[PDB]
């Protein structure tokens, strides 16, 4: 991906986490487990959310058809109305897929940021207390337990 | 003792398009594209549609005998007109401004007939031999029942001369014709007079049509033809007639009610008794999509119309197992 997370330097999805998009999976002594971060899953959802709202509102005045008739000595304005109804029809059909096209490819850019963002946190934050695997995982040097796990999704972690 | 930063996955199944890439699965979806439709035709938010089913505005406006059905139409939301009508000018000839006319009726949502010109009003004419087999009605020869087909009377056609105010709050559509006959011996035993026309005028209108008496090919029985004209009438404004001939008199005229927001639907189906707030010509539209690609005449509060086959937004992540 462009963030080289997603399917980058973390291989795989995890399908036992259904607590939402982003998330842990630690293991010690007490055992283990997967808990989704909430704040970064909620803070991708309301950036979606708001995408999906922009893009129909911002399809809100496309062209509207208006039916008319012509007679047989009126070819020439009939051919020109058709042009250019089947020519806006063409223009706002080809803004509504292109739209599309070029955000799901930020959408997919975001999720793979996101995901980063996360790692690079705790990364910051297991200065010289764990060891990077470079799978998207951390290894502590000295025991670390259910308290210690919590402390780093706490965000509150630190020898402090 | 470990902790990973990971990621959501699940069994989905559903396909995004990018730039780059085509069919990434995703993790979650929104699908933003109406593609069905019921294949009826409904009422608009309670009101019912005019359907004409075999008969064509001008059927409807004029007459045709063939047209009872719409004699009296009530309130309507949109109107629906086959392709070809078979039931339009029985008496065969022209309706000049036909697309025009057409066009009105598309900004309006009812016209109230009124009788202006009592038929019985014609005491100096013929009033009720004006008829024809190209306009069966009952197994006999009948005539369009807006109108009158004036002849002549006691072997004469005195000019005449007449005058309506209208004095309605409503703008009056009104119309009329004249006669083109095959030759001069027709002219002479319909109209007496040889030398004819039919002159109307208004604050605006101004206007003198002569017979163009000639000789065509048949069409339902007759090489005579009809050419219908029609003008609107402003509140308190008079349109006069005057004519030695060939006149085809106003008797009903209709009241023109604004409520504004209509549309000439060309379809085939009839109505499906049933209620929507979107009107397509081949069904009504129940959505919440944002877009739809049903078709691109439509009527009401719809959905965006675009050609695409298939409009699916990425709202999740790429799908990795
Ligand atoms: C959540 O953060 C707190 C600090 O704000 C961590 O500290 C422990 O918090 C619990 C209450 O949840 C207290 O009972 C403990 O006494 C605190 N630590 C100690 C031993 O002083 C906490 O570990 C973090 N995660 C959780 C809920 O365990
Ligand atoms: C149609 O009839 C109306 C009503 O008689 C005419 O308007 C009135 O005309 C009188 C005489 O000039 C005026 O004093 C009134 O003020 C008019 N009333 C209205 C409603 O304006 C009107 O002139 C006639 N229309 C035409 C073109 O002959
Ligand atoms: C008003 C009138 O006289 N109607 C007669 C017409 C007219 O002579 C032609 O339509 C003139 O073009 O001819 C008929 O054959 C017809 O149409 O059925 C008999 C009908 O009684
Ligand atoms: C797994 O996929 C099947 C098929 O789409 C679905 O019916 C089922 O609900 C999914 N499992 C879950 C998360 O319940
Ligand atoms: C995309 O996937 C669909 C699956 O139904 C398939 O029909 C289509 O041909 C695929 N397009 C590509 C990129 O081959
Ligand atoms: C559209 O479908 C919804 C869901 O069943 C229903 O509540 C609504 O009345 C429908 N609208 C119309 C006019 O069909």
């Amino acid at each position: 991906g462009l963030f080289g997370a997603i399917a980058g330097f973390i291989e795989g999805g995890w399908q036992g986490m259904v607590d939402g998009w982003y998330g842990y999976h630690h293991s010690n002594e007490q055992g283990s487990g997967y808990a989704a971060d909430k704040e970064s899953t909620q803070k991708a959802i309301d950036g979606t959310t708001n995408k999906v709202n922009s893009i129909i509102d911002k399809m809100n005045t496309q062209f509207e058809a208006v039916g008319k008739e012509f007679n047989n000595l009126e070819r020439r304005i009939e051919n020109l109305n058709k042009k250019m109804e089947d020519g806006f029809l063409d223009v706002w059909t080809y803004n509504a897929e292109l739209l599309v096209l070029m955000e799901n490819e930020r959408t997919l850019d975001f999720h793979d940021s996101n995901v980063k963002n996360l790692y690079d946190k705790v990364r910051l934050q297991l200065r010289d207390n764990a060891k990077e695997l470079g799978n998207g995982c951390f290894e502590f040097y000295h025991k670390c337990d259910n308290e210690c796990m919590e402390s780093v999704k706490n965000g509150t972690y630190d020898y402090p | 003792d470990q902790i990973c930063i990971g990621y959501h996955a699940n069994n989905s199944t559903e396909q995004v398009d990018t730039i780059m890439e085509k069919n990434v699965t995703v993790t979650h979806a929104q699908d933003i594209l109406e593609k069905t439709h019921n294949g009826k035709l409904c009422d608009l938010n309670g009101v019912k549609p005019l359907i004409l089913r075999d008969c064509s505005v001008a059927g409807w406006l004029l007459g045709n005998p063939m047209c009872d059905e719409f004699l009296n139409v009530p309130e309507w939301s949109y109107i629906v007109e086959k392709d070809n009508p078979v039931n339009g000018l029985c008496y065969p000839e022209n309706f000049n401004d036909y697309e025009e006319l057409k066009h009105l009726l598309s900004s309006t949502n009812h016209f109230e007939k009124i009788r202006i010109i009592p038929r019985s009003s014609w005491s100096n004419h013929d009033a009720s031999s004006g008829v024809s087999s190209a306009c069966p009605y009952n197994g006999r020869s009948s005539f369009f029942r807006n109108v009158v087909w004036l002849i002549k009377k006691n072997n004469a056609y005195p000019t005449i001369k007449r005058s309506y105010n209208n004095t309605n709050q409503e703008d009056l559509l009104i119309l009329w014709g004249i006669h083109h006959p095959n030759d001069a011996a027709e002219q002479t035993k319909l109209y007496q007079n040889p030398t004819t026309y039919v002159s109307v005028g208004t604050s605006t209108l101004n206007q003198r049509s002569v017979p163009e008496i000639a000789t065509r090919p048949k069409v339902n029985g007759q090489s005579g033809r009809m050419e219908f004209f029609w003008t609107i009438l402003k509140p308190n404004d008079a349109i006069n007639f005057e004519s030695n001939g060939n006149f085809i008199a106003p008797e009903y005229a209709y009241k023109i009610v604004k409520k504004g927001g209509s549309a000439i639907m060309k379809s085939g189906l009839e109505y499906g008794n049933c209620n929507t707030k979107c009107q397509t010509p081949m069904g009504a539209i129940n959505s919440s999509m944002p877009f739809h690609n049903i078709h691109p005449l439509t009527i009401g509060e719809c959905p965006k119309y675009v050609k695409s086959g298939r409009l699916v937004l990425a709202t999740g992540l790429r799908n990795v197992p």
